[PDB]
RNA sequence: AAUUGAAGAGUUUGAUCAUGGCUCAGAUUGAACGCUGGCGGCAGGCCUAACACAUGCAAGUCGAACGGUAACAGGAAGAAGCUUGCUUCUUUGCUGACGAGUGGCGGACGGGUGAGUAAUGUCUGGGAAACUGCCUGAUGGAGGGGGAUAACUACUGGAAACGGUAGCUAAUACCGCAUAACGUCGCAAGACCAAAGAGGGGGACCUUCGGGCCUCUUGCCAUCGGAUGUGCCCAGAUGGGAUUAGCUAGUAGGUGGGGUAACGGCUCACCUAGGCGACGAUCCCUAGCUGGUCUGAGAGGAUGACCAGCCACACUGGAACUGAGACACGGUCCAGACUCCUACGGGAGGCAGCAGUGGGGAAUAUUGCACAAUGGGCGCAAGCCUGAUGCAGCCAUGCCGCGUGUAUGAAGAAGGCCUUCGGGUUGUAAAGUACUUUCAGCGGGGAGGAAGGGAGUAAAGUUAAUACCUUUGCUCAUUGACGUUACCCGCAGAAGAAGCACCGGCUAACUCCGUGCCAGCAGCCGCGGUAAUACGGAGGGUGCAAGCGUUAAUCGGAAUUACUGGGCGUAAAGCGCACGCAGGCGGUUUGUUAAGUCAGAUGUGAAAUCCCCGGGCUCAACCUGGGAACUGCAUCUGAUACUGGC
């Protein structure tokens, strides 16, 4: 099915994920329908690090999109921050 | 088949194949009766044949053996032919 | 294998394939077989 | 194809393997290649201290 | 990565004083600065246009201690950036952390400064910097950490700096052994003998 | 308003089918000269309405035959 | 704010200018070889044989679909030597679970390679005749019967591979029947079509004490949707060759049948005789294509490793089956060649998965650890599998960074080399002195990648119910393959960390021998025939520098295929001259149209890259936010000078 998931586009030992809306069957870093935001676990305490277009996610969910567990967690975190 | 799953699938497939063939074959036979009737020029007979077979076809479609569209098509063609006949 | 196929790389000692002399010689022989003095011959003929 | 043995002297002979690199010797009509000295069978040139890289000559300890 | 060798030879080759030695004792007395280095130094060469450009390039590289590839990269960066290319390149060279340190007066020579940088002596905005090439941006303070303040070498460097001319774009404190990089150094701030244009040309052929 | 192309007929004789040369006026990519470029489309026509040498407006559709995926909407300037 | 970019040189001559080739200076790489060679980070790593493959692993999972227990850990009934208290040996799926099985879903993803394919390809843009598992939103059903079948058992055929009879049993397996529209068929009436039970807790009418009944959770099925994916069509674009000009009978089109999920000569019957083509059909050669990459001032040219999209292929040639999806890399069937096993009857096999081995090659890595993450599979989950992935190893292959000491130091020491014999050069170079400790070495500390998941609880949401389940909080201990991790500190002491090419002109850098047109050099011009800045060494220098050279390969220069941007009297080049079809171009005025053209808008041009502004790794490379860009195409709305049409 269509899924919202982290696509690990970064350096070695320094992950950076794009929260992409991909068909589950497609590869992790490979094909996707839309890029919805990003997340950086390294990041550090400065300004930014996690950022997701929530509206788009919601739309996708409505349509029928499976959010990854990690992605879900991230979303939750974002919500709490808000 | 190196993997257990493949082996299972293979035997299952064989079993499945045997099953489907029987049903599909039967359906075909049924169809032919209608077609045969049409060829002959016996309208009532043709109708009877259609009645006998249509439900079976529908059932098959439901099951998955034959596609719904395909099932519809046979009926349409058959229906057309019978109409033409009388 | 069923066919005989020695490489010419085996003869070359720098790769480190054959330390023995005899083995190397044997290997060489094969190539010559595959392939399939004059003055001396001439002299002999003359004689 | 015919190839040029660079440097002074060699251990080359009939039925012996070598590495060829191209780059013609222009005054020889036919030769379009050079033997790399120090590669595979062909030994590097004996007793040279400048442009050693071009003639496969290992670095003398001093 | 660096030039490990005779510092003044390079200067001689160039002609001008590259500041590769501290300046406690003058360059003219240490070496034969007028004559070029080697057996054929007295033989004054009739230098070609390309040659002059090359020489100029070398001089600048020597001054900062920037090897060829790095220099090329810097030039490219400058080009990419807006404005006069040569000027930009010069600025970049200056911006080198070691260079900045030297200017401030914690390195007597630029080499010394570089060494200090390597040896975790210098800090930028309260963070150690191992790297000599680090581009010191505007409003970036640069200092020595307390472990390396007690060095006599640093003091000597400071003294030398005091003796010498002061840069405008930098602020510096002798007692605290720290300072502030105010803004990017203009062409008027740096020495006029450096024909950056020649260098630029050389990286267009 | 659906898409449609205009061109002239090159041939009619094949029953319920008309071949239509669309002449597009494309620019040459490298050299810059504008060239006339032909697109000979096989086109479906019920009742054999167009003859040879007629200009005919045609629209894209589901493929009627192997080659034919166009159908004429109108005829324009047919008498020669 | 987002292309702010363009260099020449040597060589034809006695000399000149010009034409004109060859040629060097630059950038570059999946590179190799040579000589070396400290480290790190980030990257990359069989381009050739789509050649053969030993070994292990690369796809399994679900016991909450179902009868069952092949090992195991607990209880339950019985008993043995009876330490007065249970150790122990027998039985029973009763339970946690699970071998083998049936079933479901997954093996159509993920990963690989580029053999084939110059178009059932790719890119861009448009479409209509389609299907689409799981996920999803909606609206209604899930009633009641059957007979099988593995599994399991006896007797047996086979060396094995695998069977074969006769029995037994279940299921969300399978099949009817009922029920039946919002479905299918049809002009309608009508005809016809489905399934699925399973798990957790529980008051009382109840109970063959299994359970009924209630409840929640999930699953089933139909229909319309949604998304996603796939199939199909058309236009244009997407290599070279005309010393390949004719090609093609299912060929082009038609009517009807058949088929497909779908339209279609997709296939058959009969008819018409077309269709393609010098705007290059056909045939041949080569080729994955694109985003891009390199180069380039650009325009172009070359190119398509890595990363990403699309296609194709899976030992070769087929074929279907199953399925939502395949005509399926680790499925089936057949043939073939090739390896292996065989008791000779017959079997097994398929690395272009990850490692690896051989081979071919100039040349490209270890049978490494791990699921901790991210993603995928299954499941209600726990979980298990995952050679995707993450990391680790090896190789300077690249890029980037860093280091290899810093400051001082005349006796301008010694030695080296030259030498007008004075020195002047190595060269402040070394030694000596002071100072520092990057990385390496030792010892210590020491984040981040870890978010989830598990138990207890409290509230809310469901319902007969404060149970259970779900949702939201909270404490509790947790989850690291990399890992003597990144990173910080202390210790001792310059300690362990410079080499390669070049030095006649081009072209930065010059002196000194042997020889003697020999040996050798060489990119081009050309050096070498007894005084060689060109050959070999020494010193000295110059260039780069952990690399440097050589070679290969591309663009550049080369305006040397000129679109930008060239020529043609004599340098190469005006058909020998005409007519003339196609084509190209076409005086001038008005109208009109809006095709070109221009303008604006809309959609798209995937992401990455490139470019700009930033942010993050100590800086950088690398990553990365947002933008710009993608110069293209289509549609709509206008403009009408110019070009076109009428
Ligand atoms: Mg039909
Ligand atoms: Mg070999
Ligand atoms: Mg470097
Ligand atoms: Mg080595
Ligand atoms: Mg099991
Ligand atoms: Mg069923
Ligand atoms: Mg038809
Ligand atoms: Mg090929
Ligand atoms: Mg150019
Ligand atoms: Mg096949
Ligand atoms: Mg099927
Ligand atoms: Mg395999
Ligand atoms: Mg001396
Ligand atoms: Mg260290
Ligand atoms: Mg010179
Ligand atoms: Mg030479
Ligand atoms: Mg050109
Ligand atoms: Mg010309
Ligand atoms: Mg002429
Ligand atoms: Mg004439
Ligand atoms: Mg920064
Ligand atoms: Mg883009
Ligand atoms: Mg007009």
């Amino acid at each position: 099915m269509v899924t919202i998931r982290l696509a690990r586009h970064g350096a070695k030992k320094r992950p950076f994920y794009q929260v992409v809306v991909a068909d589950s069957r497609n590869a992790r870093n490979g094909r996707f329908i839309e890029r919805v935001g990003f997340f950086n676990p390294i990041a550090s305490e400065k300004e930014e690090g996690t950022r997701l277009d929530l509206d788009r996610i919601a739309h996708w969910v409505g349509q029928g999109a499976t959010i990854s567990d990690r992605v879900a967690a991230l979303i939750k975190e974002v919500n709490k921050a808000a | 088949a190196n993997i257990k799953s493949a082996k299972k699938r293979a035997i299952q497939s064989e079993k499945a194949r045997k099953h489907n063939a029987s049903r599909r074959s039967m359906m075909r036979t049924f169809i032919k009766k209608v077609y045969a009737a049409i060829e002959a020029g016996d309208k009532a007979a043709a109708q009877k044949a259609f009645n006998e077979m249509q439900p079976i076809v529908d059932r098959q479609a439901a099951k998955g053996l034959i596609h719904k569209n395909k099932a519809a098509r046979h009926k349409a063609n058959l229906t057309a032919q019978i109409n033409k006949l009388a | 294998q069923k066919q005989p196929n020695p490489s010419r790389d085996w003869l070359n000692p720098n790769l480190g394939y054959v330390t023995t002399s005899r083995g190397r010689s044997k290997i060489h022989a094969w190539f010559r077989k595959q392939d399939r003095a004059a003055i001396g011959g001439g002299d002999i003929r003359l004689n | 194809v015919t190839s040029y043995i660079g440097g002074e002297g060699h251990n080359l002979q009939e039925h012996s393997v070598i590495l060829i690199r191209g780059g013609r010797v222009k005054d020889l009509p036919g030769v379009r290649y050079h033997t790399v000295r120090g590669a595979l069978d062909c030994s590097g040139v004996k007793d040279r201290k400048q442009a050693r890289s071009k003639y496969g000559v290992k670095r003398p300890k001093a | 990565a660096r030039y490990l060798g005779p510092k003044l030879k390079l200067s001689r080759r160039e002609g001008t004083d590259l500041f590769l030695k501290s300046g406690v004792r003058a360059i003219d007395t240490k070496c034969k600065i007028e004559q070029a280095p080697g057996q054929h130094g007295a033989r004054k060469p009739r230098l070609s246009d390309y040659g002059v450009q090359l020489r100029e390039k070398q001089k600048v590289r020597r001054i900062y201690g920037v090897l060829e590839r790095q220099f090329r990269n810097y030039y490219k960066e400058a080009a990419r950036l807006k404005g006069n290319t040569g000027e930009n390149l010069l600025a970049l060279l200056e911006g080198r952390l070691d260079n900045v340190v030297y200017r401030m007066g914690f390195g007597a020579t630029r080499a010394e400064a570089r060494q200090l940088v390597s040896h975790k002596a210098i800090m930028v905005n309260g963070r150690v910097v191992n790297i000599a090439s680090y581009q010191v941006s505007p409003n970036d303070v640069v200092s020595i950490r307390e472990k390396a303040k007690k060095q006599s070498r640093v003091k000597a460097a400071l003294e030398l700096a005091e003796q010498r001319e002061k840069p405008t774009w930098l602020e510096v404190d002798a007692g605290k052994m720290e300072g502030t990089f105010k803004r990017k150094p203009e062409r008027s701030d740096l020495s006029a003998d450096i024909n950056e244009h020649l260098i630029v040309e050389l990286y267009s052929k | 308003k659906i898409r449609t192309l205009q061109g002239r007929v090159v041939s009619d004789k094949m029953e319920k089918s008309i071949v239509v040369a669309i002449e597009r006026f494309v620019k040459h990519p490298i050299y810059g000269k504008f060239i006339k470029r032909t697109t000979k489309l096989h086109v479906h026509d019920e009742n054999n309405e167009c003859g040879i040498g007629d200009v005919v407006e045609i629209r894209e559709c589901r493929p009627l035959s192997k080659t034919k995926s166009w159908t004429l909407v109108r005829v324009v300037e047919k008498a020669v």
